[PDB]
RNA sequence: UUUUUUUUUUUU
RNA sequence: GUGAAAUUCUUGGAUUUAUGAAAGACGAACAACUGCGAAAGCAUUUGCCAAGGAUGUUUUCAUUAAUCAAGAACGAAAGUUGGGGGCUCGAAGACGAUCAGAUACCGUCCUAGUCUCAACCAUAAACGAUGCCGACCAGGGAUCGGCGGAUGUUGCUAGGACUCCGCCGGCACCUUAUGAGAAAUCAAAGUUUUUGGGUUCCGGGGGGAGUAUGGUCGCAAGGCUGAAACUUAAAGGAAUUGAC
């Protein structure tokens, strides 16, 4: 876009999405916390979106998400919700 | 003065390139450096096709193809007409004659 | 050895360098010579040895012999100097091949078995090369 | 000693452009066709005396 | 005088593997004192075309090394001493703008037939790709060559020379090979390309007979 | 890709 | 083997052909305007050992940083001392040619060397002939590593391969001047008489001269530091036309 084109007070939303999190007028992180279940127990966790850790719940003690170089990946079974 | 942005060679980002023996004189030049040619040609001479194909010993066989990397240097490269001296626009463009 | 028109299979070792020419005739295994004519044999400068006439005076005469020994066909094995030197035919090898073709042999399998390095020694010269 | 009949003249050959290179039909087998080198004018339509017919012609230059 | 005048034929006979067993005539000189014939002709080696030995062209490719084992009347009984590629083909495969993968393991057969064998494969592209390379990473390039040492040592150690000579004529671990290693990389003209006898058990004329039918 | 060395001082 | 030859090897079988063994080098093709490393440099497999950049991070400390006299680590090739190796090639040397001569270019045979270990040496057109850190500054398509998103296939086992859109970091490339420049050229060699972000080194017409002397390091070869007397009007950079 041409520099005259665009206000750097009130960039559009799409834009600040595309940009470095970093480069962002106000910075603010990509990751977020998520509410993970797993499949057959009713007990909830949150997890960290880029958990560097492998999070095992407490019951049934079964690994929810194993980490990776970005987003950690979650098993099979157990499903997330976006928490905030 | 300066006549090639790179210096008649292709190395960026690299310390050291090991050097390759003239296929014709034998000269070691960087291989990055030296003009380097594929041949892909027949073994049987365009002339000789038809006498030996008449000569096979089987009802049907296909003749070999003959591969040959060709690697040389400035000097030879040059006096043999592999590359020719080109203008100073001219000695820019890279892609390969059609 | 039965029928006329049974083949009886030879395997011609052709070295075709740029300063002479071998035409050299075997069995399968390789182990028995039936005939070994070279350009050397057919002139009589010690620069025409590689020419395409002289391969093609050898490639004559190897025929010749090889048809009154029983081989009806040959198999081809050319080959250049090989090694750290250069990896192309001479002159010779053409003619010596078409002047087979042409001696009423009939043409078996064809193979390039010039030996190849995977990495070799130092080649002949020094690092300047031939200057000429 | 064989003949041959010229079907084209590729063109002048040789440092002072002494002989010319022509494809010549042999008249015996036709469909057998030959590089030869000529001295002497030359067109086409020509019939050549080939003394010996298995060498191929090269360029002298 | 005449050398050729005091030398014999014989006929070279292929084991039973393949389908062709005549593979051409030799010749070696007439027993004269202590110069035994047969012994002219043992162990001797001939390289022969598989699409001879076949009938078929396209298995010109490969060269297989038959090796003379017994001498009987005037026939040449051989059996299998490795086989490999012809230059023009390796030549030909090997081409520019792509990945080049190769290994080789050492295994014994159930005769005790310890042989290398060595396997080449290369990088294929996909029919969308858009990128004029097909370059697998080094880590993929390691996994594949620890699939190929894999396969091939389970193939050769659980059969034996001719079930194994039956498994290269047709390039079955090949195919193997191909079918393993996709979910790392495509791969095209996966073979093994060539083999070497390292050790041969102690000949017996029992095992050699196996394979090869009467004569008479 | 055989072989081919040399041209007093100043000035126009 | 050469332009042509000869030196040279050869019926005590040369060269050539097949099989096998040993030795020491070298890791072709793949291999690229691609990768890693402070540079020098680094390309056969597998294992072990520590090390590293980038990416991702709503983790931690909280100015701990930049650049650097003195002083240190590494540092191609050649070379040095002593072992081990010694295939190939090959300074020196010896011959054969060419030549007016030919201490050469060409050919033939070869010592040191070329390889490795231990210890030295510390220099290269060691080049991007271009210090490091930081900010701003046009566009575009490729490519390597990581990551985010979308989407459709795969003779495959959610993944991998391919396709598309993005972010960060890297080796580069193409176009362009509103820039700079003596220009050649440079997207950093720009933001400089409208001169000032921080910091190290370093040049002052050409020679004498990287010489003499002193010091210091080195077994040596030499390295580092480094003048003067005297001499001289040019030497030199880029580009233009012509001649060759
Ligand atoms: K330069
Ligand atoms: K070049
Ligand atoms: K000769
Ligand atoms: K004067
Ligand atoms: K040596
Ligand atoms: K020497
Ligand atoms: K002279
Ligand atoms: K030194
Ligand atoms: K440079
Ligand atoms: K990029
Ligand atoms: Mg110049
Ligand atoms: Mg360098
Ligand atoms: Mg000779
Ligand atoms: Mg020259
Ligand atoms: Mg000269
Ligand atoms: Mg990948
Ligand atoms: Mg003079
Ligand atoms: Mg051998
Ligand atoms: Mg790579
Ligand atoms: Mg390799
Ligand atoms: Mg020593
Ligand atoms: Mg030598
Ligand atoms: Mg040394
Ligand atoms: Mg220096
Ligand atoms: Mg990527
Ligand atoms: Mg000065
Ligand atoms: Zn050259």
């Amino acid at each position: 876009t041409l520099p005259n084109d665009v206000d750097l007070l009130n960039p559009p939303a799409e834009l600040e999405k595309r940009k470095h999190k970093l480069k962002r007028l106000v910075q603010s992180p990509n990751s977020f916390f998520m509410d993970v279940k797993c499949q057959g127990c009713f007990n909830i966790t949150t997890v960290f979106s880029h958990s560097q850790t492998v999070v095992v719940c407490g019951n049934c003690q079964t690994v929810l998400c194993q980490p990776t170089g970005g987003r950690a990946r979650l098993t099979e079974g157990c499903s997330f919700r976006r928490k905030g | 003065t300066f006549k090639r942005r790179n210096g008649g060679r292709n190395k960026h980002g690299r310390g050291h390139t090991k050097f390759i023996r003239c296929s014709n004189c034998g000269k070691c030049c960087p291989k990055d450096k030296a003009i380097k040619r594929f041949l892909v040609r027949n073994i049987v001479e365009q002339a000789a096709v038809r006498d030996v194909q008449e000569a096979c010993a089987f009802e049907t066989y296909t003749l070999p193809k003959l591969y040959l990397k060709m690697q040389y240097c400035v000097s030879c490269a040059i006096h043999s007409k592999v590359v020719r001296v080109r203008s100073v626009t001219d000695r820019r463009v890279r892609e390969p004659p059609q | 050895a039965t029928r006329e028109g049974e083949l009886v299979f030879g395997v011609a070792h052709i070295f075709a360098s740029f300063n002479d020419t071998f035409i050299h005739v075997t069995d399968l295994s390789g182990r028995e010579t039936m005939v070994r004519i070279t350009g050397g044999m057919k002139v009589k400068a010690d620069r025409d040895e590689s020419s395409p006439y002289a391969a093609m005076l050898a490639a004559q005469d190897v025929s010749q012999r090889c048809k009154e020994l029983g081989i009806n066909a040959l198999h081809i094995k050319l080959r250049a100097t090989g090694g750290n030197k250069t990896k192309t035919p001479g002159p010779g090898a053409q003619s010596a091949l078409r002047a087979l073709a042409r001696s009423g042999m009939k043409i078996g399998r064809i193979e390039d078995v010039t030996p190849i390095p995977t990495d070799s020694t130092r080649r002949k010269g020094g690092r300047r090369g031939r200057r000429l | 000693t064989k003949h041959a009949i010229v079907v084209k003249v590729m063109g002048r050959t040789g440092s002072r452009g002494q002989v010319t290179q022509v494809r010549v039909k042999f008249l015996d087998d036709q469909n057998r066709f030959i590089m030869r080198n000529v001295k002497g004018p030359v067109r086409e339509g020509d019939v050549l005396t080939l003394l010996e017919s298995e060498r191929e012609a090269r360029r002298l230059r | 005088a005449d050398p050729y005048a005091k030398k014999d034929w014989y006929d070279i006979k292929a084991p039973s593997v393949f389908d062709i067993k005549n593979v051409g005539k030799t010749l070696v000189t007439r027993t004269q004192g202590t110069k035994i014939a047969s012994e002219g002709l043992k162990h001797r080696v001939f390289e022969v075309s598989l699409a001879d030995l076949q009938k078929d062209e396209d298995q010109s490719f490969r060269k297989i090394r038959l090796r003379a084992e017994d001498v009987q009347g005037k026939n040449v009984l051989t059996n299998f001493w490795g086989m490999d590629f012809t230059t023009d083909k390796l030549r030909s495969l090997v081409k520019k703008w792509q990945t080049l993968i190769e290994a080789h393991v050492d295994v014994k057969t159930t005769d005790s037939y310890t042989l290398r064998m060595f396997c080449i494969a290369f990088t294929k592209k996909r029919p969308n790709q858009q990128k004029r390379t097909c370059y697998a990473q080094s880590s993929q390039i390691r996994q594949i060559r620890r699939k190929m040492v894999e396969i091939m040592r389970n193939q050769a150690s659980s059969c034996d020379l001719k079930e194994l000579v039956a498994k290269f004529i047709p390039e079955s671990i090949g195919r193997e090979i191909e079918k393993a290693t996709s979910s790392i990389f495509p791969l095209q003209n996966v073979y093994i390309r060539k083999v070497k006898i390292l050790k041969a058990p102690k000949f017996d004329i029992g095992k050699l007979m196996e394979v090869h039918g009467d004569y008479s």
